[PDB]
């Protein structure tokens, strides 16, 4: 609060300060349209999937292990044991307040399972469009064409690849 | 507070709630001991000039109005502090040369 | 102390506004507590809806049928995956959609 | 598509936002600019003309001094402000340029660089102090649920697509292109042999058209 | 946003956007006023 920092609970200090014109007015402004944009920022960066995908109760994904990365459910907030990793690594009366983003902390890990959900259960067809279930090797498979590599390398070193991925 | 008849849908900070005092406290310790500023100055004699006095004078209560309504005095200009608001303050030391 | 934010839709609509004070309680101040702060004259409601005026801490307010509505914003349509070992979806038909992206270029060019 | 795209642009006049928002907020600085000049700073009054006509320049110098002090104040603090909002400017005019530079002298093979689904191509259109972009994308509709299989074993060799996907519809195997259905016989010419049955996992039992036996046999 | 955009929802062949190699596929993974990637790649090891 500009009115606050400077003059808080003086009258003549509020006049004089509006003697000034709206130098206090514009530096609001300028704190406003910042705290807008920051939480703009974070749907541009997170929010852009239309659909929340869940991931299916089966983890046979030929070997490759995502119980790391995706959500636990016994943990009250839907986060894995690396966004913990990640969140535990992270440390008045002024006028001075602090305001909460749109999106907090549980819906970001909402956004971000559904985004890994996505991805693992159907390549880059979940952001192309409609999301195409495709079977884990297969996506794996394209991915290793798509580099110039033949998916006949994957498929007989599928067990290496994926001890490789989980080391 | 958007200097227009026509708002727009949104959210827009217009003000700032303050919850306002009721009751007013003034506190200072009771001392009732009358302060020496009479013997100061109605004093007999005064010093010289490069020999100039200093009391010192602590615990006491002035209430500063006899330098008000006396008009014997042809100079009287007061430069740190106006003296008016002066009976509704507490100093630590004051000295008077 | 605390800041003091309108919620209200477009003058056209309605006059009706609700009024949220920023990081208060509400004890000195149809009243719904939220973390961003103390609101008062929003209905609260169970349903999620798209966000229309953002507040704040997943709190999203709208005019519905008329009153002021307040809900925790919904993230989009859940949408579960019939993953397997064994079954792959593949396109049988497809459309041709046209887009309108649009980006701000020049900036009128004032001399003082 | 593009009589929708004609009908939205006429029904929404809110479609141009970004563009609409940079001229308010040109407008906006421009008028507290212009406001800023009815503030005394201190002075007795606002009026150039009137402190001249009113004061000496003994005093007259000291009030103006206060006037264009606070006159600099502001105008430095909306030059600034203008140098931000012209940095902004300019990263999206960049963008804009890289986006067209890619997107429709090209075809840009990034994902949501020109709007979502596979990207075709795109044509620009010019707009008041901006340019916009009518992005033409591929975007599948329908879809069917098939069985699939990594690899054919077909005399105990291991059979992958050279492009495509194996896919069944039950009784028969096919081999089809990854982002359309078109179910082929899945032949020699369509498939490669690298390797065997004992290392691919999920392989199963097919038979492999040879197109050179019925030509040898006639 | 463009790194999660051409990063996770497909496969970008641009050199060095993704990590060091050839890219294949990423995970975004949520952090405080931050993202954070996990980008596996395909390394060459042995060589003759
Ligand atoms: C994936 O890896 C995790 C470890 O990172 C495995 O979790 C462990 O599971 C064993 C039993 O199999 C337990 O004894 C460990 O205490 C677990 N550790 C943790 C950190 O949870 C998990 O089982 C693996 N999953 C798969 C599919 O192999
Ligand atoms: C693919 O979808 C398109 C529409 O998206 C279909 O085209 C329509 O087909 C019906 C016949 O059932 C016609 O009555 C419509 O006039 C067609 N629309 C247009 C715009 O021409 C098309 O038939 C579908 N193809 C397949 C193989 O399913
Ligand atoms: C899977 O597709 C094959 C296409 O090769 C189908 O086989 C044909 O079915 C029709 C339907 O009666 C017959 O007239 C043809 O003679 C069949 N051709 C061959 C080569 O067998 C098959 O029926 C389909 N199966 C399912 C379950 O849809
Ligand atoms: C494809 O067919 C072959 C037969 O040509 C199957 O091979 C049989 O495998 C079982 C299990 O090891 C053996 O008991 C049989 O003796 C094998 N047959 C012969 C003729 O040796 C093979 O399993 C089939 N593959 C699939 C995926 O079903
Ligand atoms: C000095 O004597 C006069 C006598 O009228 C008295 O009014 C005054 O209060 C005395 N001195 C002071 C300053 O207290
Ligand atoms: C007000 O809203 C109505 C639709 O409810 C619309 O037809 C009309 O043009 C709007 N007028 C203004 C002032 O925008
Ligand atoms: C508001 O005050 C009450 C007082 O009993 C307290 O229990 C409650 O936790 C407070 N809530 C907030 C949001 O501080
Ligand atoms: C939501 O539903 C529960 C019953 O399951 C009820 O107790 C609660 O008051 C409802 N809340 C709102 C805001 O309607
Ligand atoms: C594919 O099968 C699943 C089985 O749960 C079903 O939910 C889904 O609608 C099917 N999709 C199509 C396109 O047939
Ligand atoms: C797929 O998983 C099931 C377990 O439900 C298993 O029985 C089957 O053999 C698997 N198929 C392949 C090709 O891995
Ligand atoms: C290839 O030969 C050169 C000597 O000509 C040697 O220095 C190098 O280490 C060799 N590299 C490999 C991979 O054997």
């Amino acid at each position: 609060d500009c009115t606050m920092y400077i003059c808080g609970d003086s009258t003549e200090c509020s006049n004089l300060l509006l003697q000034y014109g709206s130098f206090c007015t514009q530096l609001n402004r300028a704190l406003t349209g910042i705290a807008v944009e920051q939480d703009k920022n974070t749907q541009e960066v997170f929010a852009q999937v239309k659909q929340i995908y869940k991931t299916p109760p089966i983890k046979d994904f030929g070997g490759f292990n995502f119980s790391q990365i995706l959500p636990d459910p016994s943990k009250p907030s839907k986060r894995s044991f690396i966004e913990d990793l990640l969140f535990n690594k992270v440390t008045k009366f002024n006028g001075l307040t602090v305001l909460p983003p749109l999106l907090t902390d549980e819906m970001i890990a909402q956004y971000t399972s559904a985004l890994l959900a996505g991805t693992i259960t159907s390549g880059w067809t979940f952001g192309a469009g409609a999301a195409l279930q495709i079977p884990f090797a297969m996506q794996m498979a394209y991915r290793f064409n798509g580099i110039g590599v033949t998916q006949n390398v994957l498929y007989e070193n599928q067990k290496l690849i994926a001890n490789q991925f989980n080391s | 507070t958007l200097k227009s008849f026509t708002v727009e849908k949104g959210i827009y900070q217009t003000s700032n709630f303050r919850v306002q005092p009721t009751e007013s406290i003034v506190r200072f310790p009771n001392i009732t001991n009358l302060c020496p500023f009479g013997e100061v100055f109605n004093a007999t004699r005064f010093a010289s000039v490069y020999a100039w006095n200093r009391k010192r004078i602590s615990n006491c209560v002035a209430d500063y109005s006899v330098l008000y309504n006396s008009a014997s005095f042809s100079t009287f200009k007061c430069y740190g502090v106006s003296p008016t608001k002066l009976n509704d303050l507490c100093f630590t030391n004051v000295y008077a040369d | 102390f605390g800041g003091v934010s309108v919620i209200t839709p477009g003058t056209n609509t309605s006059n009706q506004v609700a009024v949220l004070y920023q990081d208060v309680n509400c004890t000195e101040v149809n009243v719904f507590q939220t973390r961003a702060g103390c609101l008062i004259g929003a209905e609260h409601v169970n349903n999620s809806y798209e966000c229309d005026i953002p507040i704040g801490a997943g709190i999203c307010a709208s005019y519905q049928t008329q009153s002021i509505i307040a809900y925790t914003m919904s993230l989009g349509a859940e949408n579960s995956v019939a993953y397997s070992n064994n079954s792959i979806a593949i396109p049988t038909n497809f459309t041709i959609s046209v887009t309108t992206e649009i980006l701000p270029v020049s900036m009128t060019k004032t001399s003082v | 598509a593009i009589g929708k795209i004609q009908d939205s642009l006429s029904s929404t006049a809110s479609a141009l936002g970004k563009l609409q928002d940079v001229v308010n907020q040109n407008a906006q600085a421009l008028n507290t600019l212009v406001k800023q000049l009815s503030s005394n700073f201190g002075a007795i009054s606002s009026v150039l003309n009137d402190i001249l006509s009113r004061l000496d320049p003994p005093e007259a110098e000291v009030q103006i001094d206060r006037l264009i002090t606070g006159r600099l104040q502001s105008l430095q603090t909306y030059v600034t402000q203008q140098l931000i909002r012209a940095a902004e400017i300019r990263a999206s005019a960049n963008l804009a340029a890289t986006k067209m530079s890619e997107c429709v002298l090209g075809q840009s093979k990034r994902v949501d660089f020109c709007g979502k689904g596979y990207h075709l191509m795109s044509f620009p259109q010019s707009a008041p102090h901006g340019v916009v972009f009518l992005h033409v994308t591929y975007v599948p509709a329908q879809e069917k649920n098939f069985t699939t299989a990594p690899a054919i074993c077909h005399d105990g060799k291991a059979h992958f697509p050279r492009e495509g996907v194996f896919v069944s519809n039950g009784t028969h195997w096919f081999v089809t292109q990854r982002n359309f259905y078109e179910p082929q016989i899945i032949t020699t010419d369509n498939t490669f042999v690298s390797g065997n049955c004992d290392v691919v996992i999920g392989i199963v039992n097919n038979t492999v058209y040879d197109p050179l036996q019925p030509e040898l046999d006639s």
